[PDB]
């Protein structure tokens, strides 16, 4: 019921989820050419 | 009030080392904006990330964040390639004009972290 | 109607091959959509090409082709997501987007050159 | 006859000179 510990719920649980793609933060983009 | 960009989004999502803290700024504004390529651009790169279970917790941060996506209006796209000449590349790349733009035209401050809006001509939500 | 994304203006203000072939096309059907932030691409790419003099030439065609500059709403950034999945890394980019969310949203053709844009959901111009 | 000025628009601002002439994906800072 309190936001900040929601926020903290979604966090832990998206972080926690596999890593079906380790192609770090540009390359996603489609910008590593 | 304030807008988030990407940069902030994706650090808490992923649990990076100061997510907490930008949590704590959530909570402490009440009311948030976001431009729809800012949105747009998380949803890549949590969804790429994590799959779309990733998109569900992203969907989900932001309906209970409350978090206005604001559309991407000509005015910001001047103010952002105006900027851009000055704060570019040392500065901005072509996503965070988007943040940018909103923040002008809004003239509300920016919730990033990294370099990227460092030194720029609009307020930043600083961390508690 | 129609939809221009970046490539085919980026080309057609550098005066790359069949840039007249965009011309016809620009001719051919009277009102013409672009992305704010398509617009807003090609407003950074021509401004470091050519500088702010090329943003003088970007503005004159834009306003000479009587272009209506369309808003990043939600609904198309939603069709991007969704399709990106699918058909983004060829590819298709976080620029290319906005031209696709618009032109799948629209429902209208879209204008462009290069690789990417081939093979996904929405019309090509010809 | 909006032709002619697309072509001159086009002409005229592709006779510019080239003042960075680095890849597309480079300059809208994709390239770090
Ligand atoms: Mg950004
Ligand atoms: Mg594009």
């Amino acid at each position: 019921v309190p936001l900040r510990d929601e926020l903290a719920a979604i966090r832990h649980r998206c972080a926690a989820l596999p890593v079906v793609d380790n192609r770090s933060a540009e390359a996603i983009l489609g910008y590593d050419e | 009030m304030m807008v988030i960009d990407t940069s902030a989004l994706v650090a808490m999502l992923s649990d990076e080392p100061d997510a907490e803290r930008f949590e704590a700024a959530v909570e402490a504004d009440h009311i948030r904006l976001m431009s729809t390529a800012s949105y747009l651009e998380t949803a890549l790169v949590i969804e790429a990330r994590f799959g779309e279970p990733g998109g569900r917790e992203l969907d989900l941060w932001l309906h209970r964040a409350a978090v206005d996506l604001v559309a991407v209006h000509a005015d910001q796209a001047d103010a952002a390639r105006a900027a851009y000449r000055t704060y570019g590349k040392a500065g901005l790349n072509y996503g965070d004009c988007f943040s940018y733009g909103l923040a002008k035209i809004s003239g509300q401050p920016l919730l990033f972290k990294g370099e990227d809006f460092q030194h720029t001509d609009i307020a930043t939500v600083a961390l508690p």
